[PDB]
């Protein structure tokens, strides 16, 4: 048992004060990302601040696609494969920009007899995918810190 | 000009297609979504590349 | 050595820098001879006999070679004016600089600011020299570099030496700018609907709107269906409208001869945008003429496949701490069974968040909805919901625990209960009040270890997670189930605080959830591997009052739900995924899936996947008709394979094969080949798919289909092999799972 | 022959 408690925070020490930049600040993804950064302890700053020495996380395009995954014995679709792709870039002030991405997979069984109930279930799936893709973007920050050191 | 610089005056299909520059709104993106086909008993659309300038 | 490089090898390039009359002759109305070179701007004139006239104009005779940053000219006679920036070169040939166009002519003129290329009795082709695959020789051709077109008068399209087409006027989009004209036509033969043909026509109305009219001629029905599309980009967002209209159907008149008219139409409207960062407009509307529209124009055999059309509108207003939305949601069911459905008309959602109320976080959620059924006998009700919340999040470097309290209050007002009550035992109530709190505790930890024994510089984590949820029991048998459905439990779904998606069924919970995740990071802090295993332990039975799910075991308490995940990223090209879901009340595995993929680039990829769904899972969730029909009751168990490989960098073979191991019969099979060249491209496709069930004989029926495309190349900056468009041309489309 | 492409706001 060579294990030990984690001694370093998930967000690197150089990104403990960050600027959240997004074109849809009131949207569902920006709220999910802003919620994750609160948990880790990041002190988010306004875009129009006087600080020019803090990294900025610019949130980009979000795409959700739904397709057929498998079918019954008469050709009717059985389950839908939903995929969400999120793009973002982190602008270290002076050094470079480091693009990151997150991809989330979900499955969804349709039932035409309960059509209103499956729309609320499908709305719940998409809301949870914004939370999964918001976590994957945070986990890609320590790789940006290590890439910055090497370059 | 009411709103500040960079304010996304219009976002379409996940990308911003117009932003305030200085007191005026200027186009800053493009949208390319086309009709895909029938997804069982309904329509659908497909994104053939939408980006921000 | 890809197709972009091969077609650019024969393309001339400009060598001089991009920015005055310097002559250079052996023997200098001054007449020059021997070998000349006239440089004015970026242009150059080469000849062996050039003389001035002055007043400044030049006259070149013999082996004239005009050079520019846009075109190249060759001919035995030349004439130019050094002030008007014009050139007149007689019979010879021209070739574009930096792109692929070329051709011959009899009188080629350069005009104002070197923008026009006026042609008399000339030809235009996009192939490389020495090919002559096709040409568009016409009486007069005009090339302009600004609008990027090639207008041709008295054009005669030719394939080889055969003038297969004639037209008074014609335009070719030599560039990338949008232009209205005919798009790529399709040909298709199917074993069900027979020969078909598409003739798209583009229309460029404005920079922010366009249309496309596509006459689709189906041979079996003996009429043309007009597929219309209108795209727009307004300040409120971007959307499109689709209107397909078939004036008369000869097949439909046989199936339904009593109807006065046999017209078929479909309207689809999709909108999505945000205005001023606050207003959020969304539309997703679908309407059709008859219930058998989606069976006919989908190559479906009989009226057995179920489905519905979604007709939703929404208008919202979002701020950093508040958002309110009004939306109506309606549906149209297309099954042979009961087609009654409910619709929310309208629904109001209100949210309010206020963080930093001390050490707590505050949230409020409200909703007011109205339910109506298509039938006049089913009940209708109005529901009002309030849901205040409070958090207390605590965290440090190695762990975090969050404690949440919530309150749920709902009110119902149900009418039209006379028919339902008169033939059911559990009567519904006019007014229902359902108030019940909720308490949840969540905890996490993270460990680390330096796994230098296996790999140098790697690290591994271990993230145990636990949760406790308590919801009291309120009887909900006197509330009709309007929009509540059972939810699936993947690994991350084990920690969800709801069992049904909706507000009509809220099952009591008294349980503890446990899980663990183990990730492996390499020396660049890049995650490669992660695996998760979880479970739910129920201390008391979860009762929702109704309790009408067909389980297999009479199990109520204990470890009843399990789930897992896997994602190995072996290399930049390889990638493996997994997931399993086990339920003890099903005494079987509910659902499972896997996938392994290699993908060197866009063109080259191999993928193997698997999908499972137990017979008991179909029985528990899907309706009672899915547990007895031979086409539903066996569940899902299929193996898929997708591959792609280009040969000689111009060909591209694509295949797919999905196989249902329960019945030992295939479900889908595809094979596409496209040959991409410098000035044309041909695609051929095949697909065999399930398209219905034969009740009389009790076996499924298939639908073959073979297509044929053709395209012109070199006019635009396109050199793709079409692999990604062939991979998504089957009912089970390719999805990048890397 | 035409060329379908993305939409944009007028300049
Ligand atoms: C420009 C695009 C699509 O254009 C087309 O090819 C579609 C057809 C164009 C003409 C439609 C007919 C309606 C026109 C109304 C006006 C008519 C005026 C008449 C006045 C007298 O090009 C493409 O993308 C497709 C490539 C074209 C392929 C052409 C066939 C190639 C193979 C030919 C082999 C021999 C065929 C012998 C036929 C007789
Ligand atoms: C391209 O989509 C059509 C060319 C320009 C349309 C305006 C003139 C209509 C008649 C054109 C003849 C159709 C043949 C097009 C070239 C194959």
């Amino acid at each position: 048992c060579g294990w030990h408690l984690r001694d370093t925070t998930q967000v690197p020490s150089t990104m403990k004060v960050m600027i959240l930049d997004s074109g849809d600040p009131n949207g569902p993804l920006s709220r999910a990302v802003r919620n994750q950064l609160r948990l880790n302890g990041v002190e988010l700053l306004d875009k129009e601040t006087t600080r020019k020495d803090v990294p900025s996380l610019r949130l980009g395009k979000v795409s959700i696609a739904k397709d057929t995954a498998s079918v019954f014995r008469n050709g009717q679709t059985a389950e839908y494969q939903m995929i969400m792709t999120v793009n973002a870039t982190v602008l270290i002030p002076g050094r470079d920009i480091y693009p990151i991405s997150a991809k989330v997979f979900r499955s969804f069984f349709d039932n035409p007899q309960m059509a209103l109930a499956k729309d609320n279930e499908q709305d719940m799936i998409v809301k949870e995918m914004y939370d999964r893709a918001a976590e994957q973007l945070i986990r890609k920050l320590p790789s940006i810190r290590a890439a910055d050191i090497r370059s | 000009g009411p709103r500040p610089d960079g304010w996304c005056a219009t976002q379409a299909s996940g990308v911003c297609v117009a932003k305030w520059k200085n007191g005026v709104v200027v186009p800053a993106g493009e949208v390319d979504v086309r009709y895909d086909g029938i997804k069982g008993s309904s329509g659908s659309v497909r994104d053939y590349g939408s980006k921000e300038w | 050595a890809d197709l972009a490089s091969q077609c650019m090898l024969g393309v001339p390039s400009y060598d001089r820098p991009l920015v005055p009359v310097t002559i250079n002759a052996d023997h200098a109305d001054a007449v020059f001879t021997g070998s000349v070179d006239i440089m004015q701007g970026n242009s150059r004139l080469q000849a062996d006999e050039v003389q001035l006239h002055q007043k400044r104009t030049v006259d070149a005779l013999g082996n004239v070679h005009y050079d520019d940053n846009q075109v190249i000219l060759k001919g035995p006679k030349g004439w130019a004016n050094l002030n008007t920036k014009d050139t007149n070169v007689w019979e010879g040939d021209y070739q574009m600089v930096g792109r692929q166009g070329r051709g011959k002519a009899d009188l080629m003129k350069q005009r104002g600011e070197n923008r026009y290329t006026i042609l008399d009795n000339g030809s235009f082709t996009s192939c490389l020299p020495g090919s002559d695959t096709w040409s568009v020789v016409g009486s007069e051709i005009i090339h302009d570099r600004e609008e990027q077109v090639a207008e041709i008068w008295n054009a005669r399209f030719k394939v080889g030496p055969v003038p297969i087409f004639y037209s008074p006027y014609l335009q070719l989009p030599v560039g990338d700018k949008r232009r209205s004209g005919f798009l790529i036509p399709n040909a298709k033969y199917t074993t069900t609907n027979y020969f078909e043909f598409y003739l798209p026509y583009y229309w460029n109305i404005a920079p922010n709107m366009d249309a496309t009219i596509t006459p689709h001629y189906m041979h079996r029905r003996g009429n043309i269906m007009w597929e219309n599309e209108f795209r727009y980009l307004s300040q409120a967002g971007a959307g499109l409208m689709e209107l397909d209209y078939l004036p008369s159907d000869k097949v439909y008149e046989d199936e339904h001869p009593n109807d006065d008219s046999s017209r078929r139409w479909l309207f689809y409207w999709n909108h999505s945008g945000v205005m001023d960062q606050v207003w959020r407009f969304n539309v997703d509307y679908t309407k059709v003429s008859d219930p058998s529209y989606f069976n006919d124009f989908d190559n479906k055999y009989g009226s057995s496949t179920d489905g519905y059309a979604t007709q939703k509108f929404s208008v919202g207003y979002a701020v950093q701490n508040f958002n309110a939305t009004v939306s109506t949601k309606q549906f149209q069911v297309f099954s042979e069974q009961n087609t009654s459905s409910y619709s929310a008309e309208p629904q109001l959602d209100v949210n309010y968040y206020q963080n930093d109320v001390g050490p707590f976080d505050t949230r409020i959620y409200g909703q007011a909805v109205h339910f109506v059924n298509t039938r006049d006998d089913m009940p209708e009700a109005t529901r009002v919901h309030l849901e205040p919340t409070i958090n207390l999040p605590l965290s440090n470097n190695w762990g975090s625990i969050n404690t949440e309290a919530k309150f749920l209050a709902t009110h119902y007002q149900q009418t039209n209960l006379d028919w339902y009550n008169s033939r059911n035992t559990t009567k519904l109530d006019e007014s229902v009040n359902r108030v019940m709190p909720q308490f949840k505790v969540d905890g996490k930890m993270v460990f680390e270890r330096d796994m230098e024994m296996l790999a140098p510089g790697y690290t591994q984590t271990l993230e145990p997670r636990a949760q406790y949820l308590y919801v009291p029991y309120r009887d909900q048998s006197d509330i009709y189930n309007y929009d509540s459905s059972l939810l699936q439990s993947d690994y991350s779904g084990l920690f969800r605080d709801r069992t049904y998606g909706g507000l009509d069924r809220i099952a009591s919970a008294n349980q503890v959830t446990t899980g663990v995740t183990s990730r492996i990071y390499d020396d660049a802090a890049v995650e490669r591997f992660n695996i998760s295993v979880g479970q739910i332990y129920y201390f008391t039975e979860s009762r929702t009052g109704d309790d009408n799910i067909t389980w297999e075991n009479d199990d109520k308490t204990g470890s009843l739900v399990w789930a897992g995940d896997t994602y190995w990223r072996i290399s930049e090209r390889w990638g493996l995924r997994g997931g399993i879901q086990y339920d003890t009340r099903l005494d079987n595995v509910a659902t499972s899936n896997s996938s392994i993929e290699y993908r060197r680039d866009e063109d080259r990829l191999v993928q193997l996947n698997y999908h499972y769904a137990s017979p008991e899972y179909i029985q528990a969730t899907l309706p009672k008709y899915y547990s007895t029909a031979e086409q539903y009751k066996n569940g899902i168990s299929q193996v898929g394979a997708v591959a792609s490989r280009p040969i000689a960098d111009r060909w591209s073979i694509v295949g797919a094969y999905y196989y249902d191991t329960n019945a030992n019969k295939q479900a889908d099979s595809m094979l596409g080949v496209q040959y991409s060249s410098c000035c044309y491209a041909i695609r051929v496709g095949y697909e065999r798919k399930l398209n219905g069930w034969d009740n009389d004989k009790q076996h499924a029926v298939y639908d073959n289909a073979i297509g044929f495309n053709i395209e012109l190349r070199g006019l635009s900056s396109n050199y793709g092999l079409g692999t990604q468009e062939m991979l998504r041309s089957n009912i089970l489309p390719y999805q990048n799972t890397l | 022959c035409g060329l379908k492409g993305p939409l944009y706001f007028p300049p």
